[PDB]
RNA sequence: GAAACUGCGAAUGGCUCAUUAAAUCAGUUAUCGUUUAUUUGAUAGUUCCUUUACUACAUGGUAUAACUGUGGUAAUUCUAGA
RNA sequence: GUGAACAGCCUCUAGUUGAUAGAAUAAUGUAGAUAAGGGAAGUCGGCAAAAUAGAUCCGUAACUUCGGGAUAAGGAUUGGC
RNA sequence: GCAGUCAAGCGUUCAUAGCGACAUUGCUUUUUGAUUCUUCGAUGUCGGCUCUUCCUAUCAUACCGAAGCAGAAUUCGGUAA
RNA sequence: GAAUGUUACCGCAAUAGUAAUUGAACUUAGUACGAGAGGAACAGUUCAUUCGGAUAAUUGGUUUUUGCGGCUGUCUGAUCAGGCAUUGCCGCGAAGCUACCAUCCGCUGGAUUAUGGCUGAACGCCUCUAAGUCAGAAUCCAUGCUAGAACGCGGUGAUUUC
RNA sequence: UGUACAACGGGGUAUUGUAAGCAGUAGAGUAGCCUUGUUGUUACGAUCUGCUGAGAUUAAGCCUUUGUUGUCUGAUUUGU
């Protein structure tokens, strides 16, 4: 329950659907960051402590998610979990 | 945070995903990909689109265990029986005879 | 944007350069609105001024009642076509470039607006919040 | 890692969007633990 | 929102008002008619199983069972039929209705009680109301006491005491 | 005797003269080419069922308003659940 | 064969498979394409590019030396069985 | 082309807030002239597009001093490219 | 990229470059001032322009994924399944690249200019100035950011035997 | 010589939109044999339907894997 919300609450990973594409999993502690970094996927990343003390307003705001889209990245994304997908799917000639 | 539909092919649009299309009479189309959205465009119509929720309920496709049985009901049997007139002598001259 | 707008208008797709003509969609006898200029627009080399959903523009009447046409006038565009995006997070376009003639201080010429209006435009512009049908 | 959509509700008193929903971009940064393997200490110079 | 809530055995209703999203959250989705496990929106309802009979969302339009959709949309009605009453012989209006499925755009849900809890309930399991009027017609009075078509009903007709002033009647 | 149901009426009246030139309208015809509430006159012994172990005729069925109560909406000759 | 066709496109007979080669797929190019919203605001100038197109049927202005203008313009249609 | 000095006048009154005659001293080399030193066994003309950088005699933005600055607006000036 | 023992890791920082820009609304406030008409600003807030560096969750573009499906002509007897038509044509199209057509981010100290002042003589009075001194700008120096001197430098690891 | 690496195979993710094969009282229809029909029969017929959200493709810069198979000392050079 790594992606889950108090308000989402469903146990679920950040890990998308099939995976980040061309990472991985994400098995360890991990930063969710608001917006874009510098470097690409695999880049190995220093995060910084701010060299100053922000009043902004802008930060100081503590947020709290909602939501965190767990939907398969490689293709356009439909379902959050297998679970959620085999719900809305119905049964295919495979399953059980 | 609601989880739309798509007006087309009738699958979840999570926040923030797909394209949402205003039509002339002021009708909203909401579309969870540019796939149903050409489809859309191009004038298709989803009862004749194999893989849409709405060719699939109008061709009873997989439904099965909804049409299923269930059990859904009550027992009850309770004794009110008038306002302004004595319930107690309500169930004396009710005993029945047949 | 500009005069008599209550309020501040957070960016979106700018979908209307100079020299795009859009419906107009109000009473007012004008059949078109043809964009010469955007208010509040910058100044960038090259860069043509162009206008999204709430922009006050000045805009002459390409076709329409004769009294209309041959001059310059305020409007404020209600509809754009050119998807823009929404702080929660929606994509959506109208099915057309449409606008309504107004004044500076942003009253309209006309009395009512045929078809819908965006939100964005209708906190905007009050008189425009009179006039509208369904919004957005 | 990559990135991925978030919805939070938005505390900014004075905003059009105060208390209603916004969709954000994030990113995740894969982060297990750092294991501490030396110290190395610095002195000031004329030279840094 | 509020809840509204009807004992259909004893007669009893009563409201409640319930603010938490989880609480609430397990009638989204629901359509009229499904039932629910009442553990979910309180402990006090632990052992109820609620029927959902339909409500009002704000701006106070009416639910509409079948329509399903959980939004608002606008219908022609003819006589017979819920959320409109014809003002005139073979007259229809078209009027605005909310879905059947519920939403948080709900400002009132209405409920009904289907099997009774493992508590009872202040205002519903508590308290009984009895019903208006008694039977009328002949052998609608056979069939509340069951007499045959010998008994000769005319003593078995109820009757209400009232009062004036010192006069008390029948 | 409120309310409400049920019935009947709201297609008469009143106003206006925009459209309308073989249309309307007028006088004169036709319905052996039709529908017609109401009014008025008449008009109905037959209804079941392999037809002795009979079918309520001394009279069969519920489901609703008003009402009672719980409600929703800024708002209407809005109405919901019970 | 398709089609009005000695057109384009595919094929039989015959004749070729000759034109330095290998590995990559940076910039910039030469030739071939596409692009949301706007639509000539570009520019000396719509240069370039795009748009149009076959047939059947409907329809067709000014003006004219009466021969034209005219495929004027504008439309509908077209597979398979 | 730009900038001074004298201060007769202008500015209701008031030479210099803002201006300024008759005179007069200068600066500048995106004006035009004058010259003919270099290049005639050749240094590719006008304009635009594109892009960089520099000047300041500052149009805007920063902070100021004047005003015939009540406010609002404006004008003159300073440090400023 | 040779050479300053070899090779490796972690660093310093001389010098050089450097970056942010402008506007509006709310509020202040129908306030200060004014007879009136009119009519500000400082602090606070929400956005925006122009510029910059990134980035691709999402939306859009791109398509030889020649991935799936459809179509014309023809050729393989038909069938299946395919070839050719300088990538035949069409619809969808993953990945990647990519767009103020998309999203995210753009630091704060010091010293000064003009100018206003303090103290204060020269000149018993007077003066921001002569000595000394306060406050001060989109300026300047640093902070921050990008290089890292291939002839500037530090710390550290391991350093070959037939 | 092992939480090794690789080639396949499996599973997930995704793309298209229902494969071939067979079956049918679907099918505007149409032929043929007589025993001329109280569905007479045998077939042929664009298309439709069912098995079938099937089939095909899916890292070439997607994720993953207890299975399968294989690989694991060739070359040069350097010293205060
Ligand atoms: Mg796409
Ligand atoms: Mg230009
Ligand atoms: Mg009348
Ligand atoms: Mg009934
Ligand atoms: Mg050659
Ligand atoms: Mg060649
Ligand atoms: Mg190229
Ligand atoms: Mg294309
Ligand atoms: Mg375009
Ligand atoms: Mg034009
Ligand atoms: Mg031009
Ligand atoms: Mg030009
Ligand atoms: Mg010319
Ligand atoms: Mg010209
Ligand atoms: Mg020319
Ligand atoms: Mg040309
Ligand atoms: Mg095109
Ligand atoms: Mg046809
Ligand atoms: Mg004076
Ligand atoms: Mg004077
Ligand atoms: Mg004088
Ligand atoms: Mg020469
Ligand atoms: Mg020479
Ligand atoms: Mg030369
Ligand atoms: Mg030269
Ligand atoms: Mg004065
Ligand atoms: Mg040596
Ligand atoms: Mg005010
Ligand atoms: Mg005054
Ligand atoms: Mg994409
Ligand atoms: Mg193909
Ligand atoms: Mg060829
Ligand atoms: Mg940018
Ligand atoms: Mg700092
Ligand atoms: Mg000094
Ligand atoms: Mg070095
Ligand atoms: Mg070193
Ligand atoms: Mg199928």
């Amino acid at each position: 329950a790594n992606g889950a919300t108090s308000f989402d609450r469903t146990k679920k990973t950040i890990t998308p659907m099939g995976g980040f594409v061309h990472y991985g999993e994400i098995k360890n502690d991990f930063i969710m960051v608001k917006g874009c970094i510098p470097g690409n996927r695999k880049r190995i990343v220093t995060l910084r402590k701010s060299l100053y003390t922000n009043t902004s307003r802008k930060a100081l705001e503590e947020v709290s998610l909602k939501w965190i889209d767990t939907a398969s990245k490689f293709g356009k994304g439909r379902f959050q979990t297998p679970a959620e997908k085999h719900a809305f799917m119905g049964t295919l000639k495979k399953d059980l | 945070m609601k989880v739309e539909i798509d007006s087309f092919s009738g699958a979840k649009i999570y926040p923030g995903r797909g394209t949402l299309f205003v039509r002339g009479d002021s009708k909203i189309f909401r579309f969870q990909n540019s796939k149903s959205a050409s489809l859309f465009k191009q004038r298709k119509n989803p009862r004749r689109i194999a893989w849409t929720v709405l060719f699939r309920k109008h061709h009873k496709k997989g439904i099965t265990e909804e049409v299923a049985k269930k059990r859904s009901r009550k027992t009850v049997k309770a004794q009110r029986p008038i306002t302004g007139a004595s319930l107690d002598l309500i169930k004396e001259r009710r005993s029945l005879k047949p | 944007s500009g005069n008599g707008a209550q309020g501040t208008k957070f960016r979106i797709s700018l979908g209307l350069p100079v020299g795009a003509i859009m419906n107009c969609a109000d009473n007012s006898g004008a059949r078109n609105l043809y964009i010469i200029a955007v208010k509040g627009s910058g100044s960038r080399l090259n860069r043509l001024p162009a206008a999204s959903l709430g922009d006050m523009v000045m805009a002459t009447v390409k076709k329409g009642k004769p009294e209309l046409r041959k001059k310059v006038m305020p409007a404020i565009v209600v509809r754009q076509a050119k998807s823009w995006r929404r702080r929660d997070g929606v994509f959506l376009y109208f099915e057309d470039n449409a606008g309504v003639i107004a004044n500076p201080k942003g009253e309209m010429k006309g009395s009512a607006i045929t078809g819908p209006v965006g939100k964005e435009c209708a906190d905007l512009w009050p008189r425009v919040a009179s006039n509208s049908g369904v919004v957005v | 890692a990559g990135m991925t959509t978030i919805v939070r509700d938005l505390d900014r008193p004075g905003s059009k969007f105060h208390k209603r929903e916004v969709v954000e971009a994030v990113t995740v940064v894969d982060t297990p633990p750092v294991v501490v393997v030396g110290v190395v200490g610095y002195v000031e110079t004329p030279r840094g | 929102m509020k809840l509204n809530i009807s004992y259909p055995v004893n007669g009893s209703q009563k409201t409640f008002e319930i603010d938490d999203e989880h609480r609430i959250r397990v009638f989204f989705d629901k359509r009229i008619g499904q039932e629910v496990d009442g553990e979910a929106v309180g402990d006090e309802f632990k052992g109820y199983v609620f029927k959902i009979s339909g409500g009002n969302d704000k701006q106070g339009f009416p639910m509409k069972q079948g329509v399903l959709l959980p939004t608002r949309i606008k219908l022609l009605l003819t006589k017979n039929v819920s959320c409109y009453r014809p003002r005139r012989d073979g007259e229809r209006k078209r009027k605005s209705v909310r879905g059947a499925i519920v939403g948080p755009d709900l400002a009132v849900l209405a409920l009904v009680i289907v099997k009774k809890g493992e508590q009872e309930l202040e205002g519903l399991t508590d308290t009984t109301v009895p019903k208006r009027l008694g039977p009328k017609r002949a052998n609608n009075i056979r069939k509340f006491f069951g007499l045959s078509k010998e008994d000769d009903v005319r003593d078995f007709v109820i009757r209400r005491e009232v009062t004036k002033g010192e006069k008390t009647y029948t």
